[PDB]
RNA sequence: GCUAGUAGGUGGGGUAACGGCUCACCUAGGCGACGAUCCCUAGCUGGUCUGAGAGGAUGACCAGCCACACUGGAACUGAGACACGGUCCAGACUCCUACGGGAGGCAGCAGUGGGGAAUAUUGCACAAUGGGCGCAAGCCUGAUGCAGCCAUGCCGCGUGUAU
RNA sequence: CAGAAGAAGCACCGGCUAACUCCGUGCCAGCAGCCGCGGUAAUACGGAGGGUGCAAGCGUUAAUCGGAAUUACUGGGCGUAAAGCGCACGCAGGCGGUUUGUUAAGUCAGAUGUGAAAUCCCCGGGCUCAACCUGGGAACUGCAUCUGAUACUGGCAAGCUUGAGUCUCGUAGAGGGGGGUAGAAUUCCAGGUGUAGCGGUGAAAUGCGUAGAGAUCUGGAGGAAUACCGGUGGCGAAGGCGGCCCCCUGGACGAAGACUGACGCUCAGGUGCGAAAGCGUGGGGAGCAAACAGGAUUAGAUACCCUGGUAGUCCACGCCGUAAACGAUGUCGACUUGGAGGUUGUGCCCUUGAGGCGUGGCUUCCGGAGCUAACGCGUUAAGUCGACCGCCUGGGGAGUACGGCCGCA
RNA sequence: GUACACACCGCCCGUCACACCAUGGGAGUGGGUUGCAAAAGAAGUAGGUAGCUUAACCUUCGGGAGGGCGCUUACCACUUUGUGAUUCAUGACUGGGGUGAAGUCGUAACAAGGUAACCGUAGGGGAACCUGCGGUUGGAUC
RNA sequence: GGGAGAAGGCACGCUGAUAUGUAGGUGAGGUCCCUCGCGGAUGGAGCUGAAAUCAGUCGAAGAUACCAGCUGGCUGCAACU
């Protein structure tokens, strides 16, 4: 582009959207839960991966992986979820925080505690 | 149409150059010869002369060293649809100051360091390398 | 496409002051693709983050400027206000009442409920700096100086040394 | 004073990325920023041992800039990857050959005022150090005013001829608009001769024919298109234009001059032209032929093949405004090795003709340097530069929806 | 020549059936904001003034001037009415789109893809598509 | 072209002033000219006369009587008179 078209018509940023728009720019969201189920992945990948439909506090309704082996949520847990997508899951854009408010963390973990919301052994 | 007869001076030059040709020959006017005076200084020409009285032609005799054309590079700066001018502490230096830029100031048409040591800036017409 | 006090002029009025600031009359003008009008968002700056730079993003703390003070409107007093802890009217809420009628405004400091992923003590003192009044002494000052809570950030140190 | 006495965790270890083995599981459980991992010998899941990185913190999430030259001013592209408007004329706008004088607006130099303090940076000072606090400077890249410089750009005045244009003579051309006419051929009509097939296909059948077809001869009607010439030939802005004749009319090119004196280039918006199909009104209708019908083929055959056949193709006027409207290549100007051709001008010379030497315009193929991802382009550039415009920013959704404008649709 | 590379036993198109998701239309209907034309008129301020009432000044001692209250007019907040605009939500039904999954129907494209493909347009058809007219080569063979 | 008088709304009497009656209409005498008449030009007396604005004023009510559109939304059928 030359000068003159520059000066007649700036160049221009495109704006980009966030992956995460239920959040609205908060590092967490609180919501109480709809429905808790197991759903199958896409190919080429198989498992029954755990979510759950989740209402917030800001009245958007969103779907959120259940980390970790085994879980204690069903309906009407309230729990906490935060950002990161589920790459073989469809639409599922955030993750539930392990140990946060209703969500327990994960039995006789070791390693990679904090991530799963596991307190120091006492050994 | 022709707008630009510096820029046409400077690529009669650089094709000139990458033909081989022993000199180059183009219409004459005062900002031309200024410009080749700046250039036969440097010694990146060899000679220049006007011939004609109605219709002055320029012609340029250029210099080849070891069979290399000795402009390597020359290049129009300011142009007619964006003019540059410089100030005296903003004089470009080109190729680490091995080469010149031509600047045209209120005390006529001099190099980059001519500009620097009389304290003047101008506009920049080109850079030669 | 927009505009009839609209654009300008004359005269009267008005203001501390110029001015369509206002009124009467006259002219038919004025703004706009160098984006008027309308719609959405937004306190502005010094600065801050990032970047080699040019830029991009941003405006918390500190300082300058502006605007607001439950919501809408108004003036009074005064050098200065159309006035956070003044006045009057209206409205929504809360409260008192003998049912006629009355009272109130934490976006000051602390604190409570609520919302939220999330942000502290209903502390000490005017000793210092500054402010109000006073000849002064002095009184007042949740400004301010300090203290309490929180790994929130930056910086320093330790959790031993040698064998 | 006492006594090591009261004081270490978090993430990671397949690649990016520093750090590897065993066991458990067996596309399960699970992991994941991406590439991906998991299927019975998993350094990728989970535990353990070992190791790596940070450390009173360590990880995760959110958010900004960076990397992203991935909106490119610095600093990108558009033949085929996304991208040149279908083609033009042209207002505003941007840009402007050459000489002199003048002006000093842009530009440049200096000075003055201001650019709050804090913050950033430099040299120092004080807290045991550091964070922190602090003195001075630098910087605040800006604005305004004054005084100077005049090369370049702008303004003004006067010129100049090389850009652009006018005149004179001639040349080629399917350039355009209007009218007339000619010959070939198809179809139809009438008549003569003549008799059993014709037509069609891969083979058939539908169809036509003893009510005399097909074939052959003669006469007539009518519409549409112009064989040969004809050519990587010509003309035109593009779309496009083809028998012959007349009338009206546009552009291009060449040779000598004469004339004007920068009158120029480009162009958002605007306006005009714009194949075929399609639309409206009125005509016309031979041949062809969407739709439609029948016969075949086939598993089917809403096709390809066959027999028919209506809009339409044709004319007048109006609308539509799109095409792989393509060189998938915007316009204008300058510059940069060569070869062989086509076409159309013109100068000179000779022994005078398929003659020789030049010099212009347009055009086809090859190829050098250079350019390009490559293919290729290559003086008609996709090379080297300048002026202006149009356009692109991952694939799909989608050139779609909604709104506006235009249109009879 | 190629759109094939576990390499034509390749690749691959569309309707239809199933699942999910977002979105256009939709009898309309509910909110938010706002334009226009009016109605309204608390308090305040300003103008006027029947009526009532007055500390300072002047009186010829009766009053006068001036002031206040009340009343009235102008401006205007709340509020009300009618009709538009815009925006958000929602709506039986309906249009196409994306994703998944592969069931039914065919085989349109890629090789000359078995009728070269594609562009504009028009008509037709369960579907990919077919046919006419002009155009392109980004067509194999010759 | 319409829809449209869409819808909805404001003003309206009388008195005075502007102006002893205004803008406008009409137009005599007088004066000038003339190709002298049922003429032209000027001139304005007299007559007639809206509408508006400002101020005031009466009533419950000023288009006061008679007279004189009800309006809007969805839809079937027929183009229309
Ligand atoms: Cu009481
Ligand atoms: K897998
Ligand atoms: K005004
Ligand atoms: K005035
Ligand atoms: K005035
Ligand atoms: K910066
Ligand atoms: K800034
Ligand atoms: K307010
Ligand atoms: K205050
Ligand atoms: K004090
Ligand atoms: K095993
Ligand atoms: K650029
Ligand atoms: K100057
Ligand atoms: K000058
Ligand atoms: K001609
Ligand atoms: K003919
Ligand atoms: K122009
Ligand atoms: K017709
Ligand atoms: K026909
Ligand atoms: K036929
Ligand atoms: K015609
Ligand atoms: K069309
Ligand atoms: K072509
Ligand atoms: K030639
Ligand atoms: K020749
Ligand atoms: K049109
Ligand atoms: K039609
Ligand atoms: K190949
Ligand atoms: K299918
Ligand atoms: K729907
Ligand atoms: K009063
Ligand atoms: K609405
Ligand atoms: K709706
Ligand atoms: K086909
Ligand atoms: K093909
Ligand atoms: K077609
Ligand atoms: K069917
Ligand atoms: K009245
Ligand atoms: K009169
Ligand atoms: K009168
Ligand atoms: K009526
Ligand atoms: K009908
Ligand atoms: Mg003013
Ligand atoms: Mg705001
Ligand atoms: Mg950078
Ligand atoms: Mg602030
Ligand atoms: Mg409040
Ligand atoms: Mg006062
Ligand atoms: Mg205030
Ligand atoms: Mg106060
Ligand atoms: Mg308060
Ligand atoms: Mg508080
Ligand atoms: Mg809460
Ligand atoms: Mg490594
Ligand atoms: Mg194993
Ligand atoms: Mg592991
Ligand atoms: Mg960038
Ligand atoms: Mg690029
Ligand atoms: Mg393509
Ligand atoms: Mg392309
Ligand atoms: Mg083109
Ligand atoms: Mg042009
Ligand atoms: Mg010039
Ligand atoms: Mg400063
Ligand atoms: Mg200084
Ligand atoms: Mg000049
Ligand atoms: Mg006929
Ligand atoms: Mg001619
Ligand atoms: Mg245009
Ligand atoms: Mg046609
Ligand atoms: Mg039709
Ligand atoms: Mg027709
Ligand atoms: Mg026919
Ligand atoms: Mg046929
Ligand atoms: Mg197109
Ligand atoms: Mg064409
Ligand atoms: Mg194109
Ligand atoms: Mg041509
Ligand atoms: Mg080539
Ligand atoms: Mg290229
Ligand atoms: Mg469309
Ligand atoms: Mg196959
Ligand atoms: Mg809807
Ligand atoms: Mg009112
Ligand atoms: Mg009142
Ligand atoms: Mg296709
Ligand atoms: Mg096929
Ligand atoms: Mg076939
Ligand atoms: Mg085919
Ligand atoms: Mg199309
Ligand atoms: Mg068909
Ligand atoms: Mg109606
Ligand atoms: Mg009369
Ligand atoms: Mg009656
Ligand atoms: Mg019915
Ligand atoms: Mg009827």
């Amino acid at each position: 582009a030359t000068v003159n078209q520059l000066v007649r018509k700036p160049r221009a940023r495109k704006v980009a959207k966030s992956n995460v728009p239920a959040l609205e720019a908060c590092p967490q969201k609180r919501g109480v839960c709809t429905r808790v189920y197991t759903t199958t992945p896409k190919k080429p990948n198989s498992a029954l991966r755990k979510v759950c439909r989740v209402r917030l506090t800001n009245g958007f309704e969103v779907t959120s992986y259940i980390g970790g082996e085994g879980h204690n949520l069903q309906e009407h847990s309230v729990i906490l979820i935060r950002g990161g997508r589920v790459k073989d899951l469809p639409g599922v854009r955030y993750h539930t925080v392990r140990g946060a408010l209703d969500c327990s963390g994960v039995k006789d973990r070791k390693q990679a505690r904090s991530k799963y919301g596991v307190k120091r052994p006492k050994a | 149409s022709m707008q630009d007869p510096i820029a046409d001076m400077l690529t009669r030059i650089r094709n000139g150059q990458a033909a081989n040709k022993a000199a180059v020959t183009m219409p004459s006017s005062k900002l031309k010869v200024a410009i080749a005076n700046v250039l036969k200084e440097e010694g990146f020409i060899e000679d220049f002369k006007v011939e004609g009285d109605t219709k002055p032609e320029l012609e340029l005799t250029l210099k080849y060293f070891q069979g290399k054309a000795v402009v390597e590079s020359i290049q129009r700066v300011s142009r007619p649809g964006l003019r540059i001018y410089k100030r005296k502490d903003e004089l470009p230096k080109v190729m680490a100051g091995l080469g010149i830029a031509v600047v045209s100031t209120s005390k006529g048409v001099m190099t980059d360091r001519a500009a620097r040591q009389a304290g003047l800036g101008g506009e920049i017409i080109c850079y030669v390398a």
